[PDB]
């Protein structure tokens, strides 16, 4: 005696992939086509809802990756293209009598370049880092990129400081936030709430160590797609942060020449004092406690009597084997081997860092960029909030791994899911249309 | 289990006004439709009025459509009946009862599930 | 409650918040495509309600009987013990069958209405 | 039959497939423009039906008499011997006249309805 | 008159031109965005009328009483001496209050209708 | 045959200094200018 | 045989066959290809 009754506005949804909107409260991450945020965003707790999450199939990460790359390229497009730089350089050592780790790292190179008029040439002397210059065989050198791609000079007025970005659902869609304490990236969440926009996620770019991220609510959380597959990365979210104090102690100056009508090339000039190596300091006791906590959480998956050993990264290029980050506008490549040098059986650490001006971001080949030098002395303090580890009997070996930027963004987007609202439904009632 | 207790007046003259009420407990008041049924002192039963569970819909027998108003307050668990005019044929014991209607998403009733004790209305 | 607050509530209780979810359905190339798709989806749902004769209602009763095979639960279990997410999962396989019958019913009703209007 | 299968059928028979054509109306810059125009066209037709008081119907009767000048054929020829394409061609010149009268009729009906509702 | 010709006329007289303004609501990236916004605005207004139970009418009566505080003018002043622009300005602060009450009224009506339909 | 509808008894307040039609006209004119110049010869050999 | 105007000698005639005719085309020489770089990331391929 029951009849079909049609309802519209039914609170049900299906998994869906859609385009999310940018919201934000010159900067390379500043977006003009991005809406101001809501000063009073809402969150609606969903009682008795157990939504299943899977951070490894979350399409918000792919959009974040594409949006970040797109903004990067848009920022670099309206800037000076340094085609006159791929010339033969004649170089000598900047500080021939230096016994610190900086011996041979800075070279004093001479080249002809171009001028505003096509009829003239000039002679330019500048300093380059060893890592940006390849020997041809004073000695003859070329820039490392001349064998791969052209250089676009970053505009010196555009900052690299991360700006928190909020992703907002379009109408008809909603973002579900897990909020389940100790959620490991997969499975049901019992504290699911509905939001319009995510929290502000800073597009912090780093390798091996994740900086300026969120912290775990109660304990270190180890997340992986498949914890027994040694081809996958392990994302470790710390519950407490570790400060890392990074510096470029030398007081450097910057010189500038014109290379064409309206074009100017900025370069590293004299060092106003001693040449000193960039480095980062991590307190030993804090790291030792953090690493012990990580080991306990690994033991929960690998065995109470398994030996957990940490070691430095082995093969690969400098970008993957070091901790890469942007500090003060300079790109630092820190050794890190002193942090992964221990075997776990049931005052400060100084990390040498190198500076490079010619970089190849996002693991792309063919789009190289030159970072202008920064005037003065650089110091920054960052919060280490998580680690990326890879796994190599009775002993397991872990290494920093890293290099795939989507993993860094997974560490922030793991708690959000996008769903589509399906407002129609039917149900039987004792209600007959007359 | 379910206690329905009517309260009301005594002797009223024709052309007057009399209000009855029914208190209820032991069940969720707002989940059931309610009605009033009257029995003349020497006769059988007849239905007088019906109110929905939400109170928005009321139904009456033709003989009281212009005289009786039925209402309920679900926070006070109270059913009320306001009667005007009250002719001699209206003398009866008036019972409040639970049941008689169901709000589409509930199974059918079409019966009076619980009865009170009854107020005596004398004209 | 607010948007989707009733998602975990019973089918009966959640039927009282239909306007909350309804309002939130409407509330460079990739974003224009997303907005155009949102509009096309909304319009397809409104067209479907129109075809069934439910163009102006959030709760609409029809003349299609429940076939039992679709679900043999009584009204008390469906409206008091289930959520709309569970119901949606339970009868997903029969959604198009129900939709087809709803369309057929309205077509017959429209013809019958026209024939009644033709009587002098 | 399927979409437009009734195009060559008589006006009476083709009136039984209105939901088939109705569903198929909704079913980088150049494509976005085409989709936006399709939506705007659909909405203009729905608005026009709303103005006439036919917002929820596929078959809608009104209070405008047939003027004879528009077409002096009897119902048997129109509904049994003609297709909708032939009818559309035959009265194209009078389409706007009919539309104007339909709008006027609904405006009077709305006022009359309001006046009836005002009676205590 | 034509589009907005009644803008300076009294509220009563201007109520007779509702179809003129209604037709003119529907009538590269920046232009596509403007057109998509125009469609979204139109659809939000139609959805709002639907929520109130006025989906097919230009003039729609409801069950919400006038609260007096909103405006204590009599009908003669409002309909014969004021324009719609003046009225819109006069009660702007109470628009959302009125809208909220209208939604509540329709929700109760829908439930009551369903309950009446359930009677055998 | 463009239309103009006189609005009787309407006193709209205007402010030409806050008129956003001017900013659009400015941007549209600059955009057309640049589009016209884009598909043309770039005289880099002249700076000699 | 299809044409816009079969009597206008300024128009083309499109002839659609009911049967196909095979045409066997070849470049019989065994050629090699050499490649040089002409700029950062640029390479020119040529007939050797
Ligand atoms: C993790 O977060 C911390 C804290 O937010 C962050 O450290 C901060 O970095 C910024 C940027 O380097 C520091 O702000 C600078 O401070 C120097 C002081 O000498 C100023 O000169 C800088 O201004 C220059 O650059 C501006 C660029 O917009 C110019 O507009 C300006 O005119 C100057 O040229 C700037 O104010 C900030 O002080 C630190 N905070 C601390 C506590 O050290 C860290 O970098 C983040 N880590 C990562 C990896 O992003
Ligand atoms: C790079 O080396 C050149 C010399 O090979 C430096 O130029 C000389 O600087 C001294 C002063 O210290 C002058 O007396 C010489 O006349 C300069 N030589 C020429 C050819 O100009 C140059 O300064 C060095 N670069 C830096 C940054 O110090
Ligand atoms: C610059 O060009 C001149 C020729 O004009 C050449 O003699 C000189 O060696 C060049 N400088 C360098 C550093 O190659
Ligand atoms: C030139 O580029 C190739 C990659 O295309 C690289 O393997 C090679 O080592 C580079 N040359 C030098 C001298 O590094
Ligand atoms: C879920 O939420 C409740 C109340 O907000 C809380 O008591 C409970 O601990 C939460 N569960 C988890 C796993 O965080
Ligand atoms: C680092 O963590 C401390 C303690 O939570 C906090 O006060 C500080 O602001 C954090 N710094 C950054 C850059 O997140
Ligand atoms: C972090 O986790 C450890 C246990 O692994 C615990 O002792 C410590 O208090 C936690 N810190 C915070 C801030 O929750
Ligand atoms: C995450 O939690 C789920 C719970 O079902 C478990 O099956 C899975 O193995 C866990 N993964 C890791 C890496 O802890
Ligand atoms: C994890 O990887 C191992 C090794 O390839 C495989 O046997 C196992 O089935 C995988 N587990 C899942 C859940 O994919
Ligand atoms: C970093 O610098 C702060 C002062 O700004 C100091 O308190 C902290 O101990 C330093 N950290 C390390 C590891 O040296
Ligand atoms: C600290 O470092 C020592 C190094 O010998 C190691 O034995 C110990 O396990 C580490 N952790 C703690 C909590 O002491
Ligand atoms: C490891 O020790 C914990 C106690 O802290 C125990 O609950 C767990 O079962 C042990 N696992 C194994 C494999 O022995
Ligand atoms: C880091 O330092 C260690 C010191 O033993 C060295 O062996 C290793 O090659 C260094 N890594 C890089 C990338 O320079
Ligand atoms: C690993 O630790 C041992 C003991 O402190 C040390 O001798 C060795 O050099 C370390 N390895 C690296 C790469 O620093
Ligand atoms: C660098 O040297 C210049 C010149 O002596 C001086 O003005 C400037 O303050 C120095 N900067 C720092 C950070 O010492
Ligand atoms: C969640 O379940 C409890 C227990 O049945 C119920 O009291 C509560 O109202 C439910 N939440 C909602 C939003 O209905
Ligand atoms: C219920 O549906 C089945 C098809 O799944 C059909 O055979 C049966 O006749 C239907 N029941 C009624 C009463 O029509
Ligand atoms: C609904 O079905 C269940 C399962 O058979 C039964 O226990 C319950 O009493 C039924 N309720 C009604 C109202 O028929
Ligand atoms: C729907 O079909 C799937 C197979 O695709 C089956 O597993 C599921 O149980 C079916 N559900 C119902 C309600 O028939
Ligand atoms: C086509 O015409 C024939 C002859 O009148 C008729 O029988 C047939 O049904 C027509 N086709 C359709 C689709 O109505
Ligand atoms: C039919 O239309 C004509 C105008 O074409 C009009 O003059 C005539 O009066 C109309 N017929 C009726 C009955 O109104
Ligand atoms: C319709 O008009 C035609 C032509 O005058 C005539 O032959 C036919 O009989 C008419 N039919 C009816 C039903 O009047
Ligand atoms: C419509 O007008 C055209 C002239 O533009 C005329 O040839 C045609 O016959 C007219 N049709 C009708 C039905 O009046
Ligand atoms: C303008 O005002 C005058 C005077 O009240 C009135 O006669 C006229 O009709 C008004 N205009 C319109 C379009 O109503
Ligand atoms: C009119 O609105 C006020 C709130 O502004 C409210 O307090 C008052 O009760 C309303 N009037 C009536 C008759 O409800
Ligand atoms: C309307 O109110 C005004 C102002 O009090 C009064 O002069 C006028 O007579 C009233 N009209 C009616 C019809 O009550
Ligand atoms: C509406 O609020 C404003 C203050 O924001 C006030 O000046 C105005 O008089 C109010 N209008 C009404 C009709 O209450
Ligand atoms: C194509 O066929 C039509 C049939 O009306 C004829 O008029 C025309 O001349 C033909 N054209 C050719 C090129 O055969
Ligand atoms: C074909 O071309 C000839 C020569 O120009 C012309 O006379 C004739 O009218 C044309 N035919 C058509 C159908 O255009």
């Amino acid at each position: 005696n029951l009849w079909v009754t049609v309802y519209y506005g039914v609170p049900v949804w299906k998994d869906a992939e859609t385009t999310l909107f940018c919201a934000s409260d010159h900067n390379v991450w500043a977006t003009h086509a991005c809406v101001p945020t809501d000063p009073n965003p809402q969150e609606i707790h969903l009682e008795n809802v157990t939504e299943e999450f899977n951070m490894w199939k979350n399409n918000m990460v792919e959009q974040m990756h594409e949006d970040i790359i797109s903004l990067w390229d848009q920022s670099l497009k309206p800037c000076v293209k340094l085609t006159p730089l791929c010339v033969t350089l004649q170089c000598t050592n900047y500080a021939p009598k230096l016994r610190s780790m900086m011996r041979g790292e800075i070279k004093n190179c001479s080249f002809n370049m171009t001028t505003e008029l096509r009829d003239k040439k000039q002679k330019v002397y500048s300093l380059f880092y060893r890592l940006d210059v390849v020997q041809i065989n004073n000695k003859e050198y070329r820039l490392i990129n001349c064998n791969t791609s052209a250089i676009t000079q970053a505009c010196p007025k555009v900052s690299f400081e991360p700006i928190p970005i909020h992703y907002c659902a379009p109408a008809g869609f909603a973002i579900l936030k897990c909020k389940d304490k100790k959620f490991n990236g997969t499975g049901p969440c019992q504290n699911v709430s509905t939001v319009q926009c995510t929290h502000g996620i800073k597009p912090v770019v780093s390798t091996q160590l994740l900086l300026n991220g969120s912290l775990a609510e109660e304990e270190v959380i180890i997340r992986s797609e498949n914890i027994t597959n040694n081809a996958k990365n392990i994302l470790v979210q710390l519950n407490t942060s570790v400060q890392i104090n990074c510096t470029r102690p030398s007081n450097n100056t910057v010189k500038s020449i014109r290379i064409g009508p309206g074009q100017a090339f900025y370069y590293f000039g004299d060092v106003l004092g001693h040449v000193r190596m960039a480095h980062c300091n991590i307190s030993k006791a804090t790291w030792n406690e953090t690493l012990g906590k990580v080991v306990k959480q690994l033991r929960k998956h690998f065995g109470n009597n398994t030996i957990i050993r940490f070691a430095q990264s082995s093969g690969g290029d400098l970008e993957v084997t070091t901790h890469s980050f942007n500090c003060g506008g300079e790109f630092f490549y820190c050794n890190t081997s002193g942090l992964f040098n221990s075997t776990w059986i049931s005052d400060s650490l100084i990390l040498p860092c190198w500076i490079k001006q010619i970089i190849n971001m996002w693991q792309r080949i063919g789009q190289a960029m030159y970072a202008p030098p920064i005037q003065g002395v650089i110091r920054c303090v960052s919060n280490i909030t998580g680690l990326i580890l890879t796994r190599d009997s009775t002993t397991e070996t872990f290494r920093p791994g890293g290099g795939d930027m989507r993993d860094n963004w997974r560490s922030e987007l793991y708690k959000y899911k996008v769903v589509k609202i399906e407002p129609l439904g039917v149900a039987p009632t004792r209600c007959k249309r007359r | 289990e379910v206690q329905l207790v009517e309260t009301g007046g005594g002797l009223v003259q024709p052309g007057g006004s009399l209000k009855l009420s029914c208190r209820a407990s032991g069940y969720t008041f707002s989940s059931f439709a309610m009605s009033w049924v009257r029995q003349a002192p020497g006769k059988g039963l007849e239905w007088v009025s019906l109110i929905n569970d939400r109170g928005g819909l009321t139904f009456y027998v033709d003989s009281v459509k212009g005289r009786f108003t039925i209402s309920r307050d679900n926070s006070k668990n109270t059913l009320s009946l306001q009667m005007h005019s009250l002719r001699d044929g209206d003398t009866a014991v008036y019972y409040c009862a639970t049941g008689g209607m169901s709000s589409a998403l509930q199974s059918s009733k079409y019966y009076f599930d619980f009865w009170g004790q009854g107020a005596l209305v004398t004209v | 409650d607010g948007f989707l607050g009733a998602a975990g509530s019973t089918m009966g209780a959640a039927s009282m918040t239909l306007t909350v979810q309804a309002r939130n359905l409407l509330s460079g190339i990739k974003q224009l495509q997303a907005r155009v798709l949102a509009v096309e989806h909304y319009l397809r749902d409104q067209q479907l309600l129109g075809i069934w004769g439910c163009s102006g209602k959030l709760i609409c009763c029809t003349n299609v009987p429940w076939n039992s095979s679709w679900s043999n639960r009584n009204l008390s279990e469906i409206w008091d013990n289930m959520t709309w997410l569970q119901w949606d999962k339970e009868i997903s396989n029969y959604t198009q069958i129900i939709y087809g019958l709803l369309e057929e019913s309205q077509n017959q009703q429209e013809k019958n209405e026209q024939d009644l209007l033709a009587l002098d």
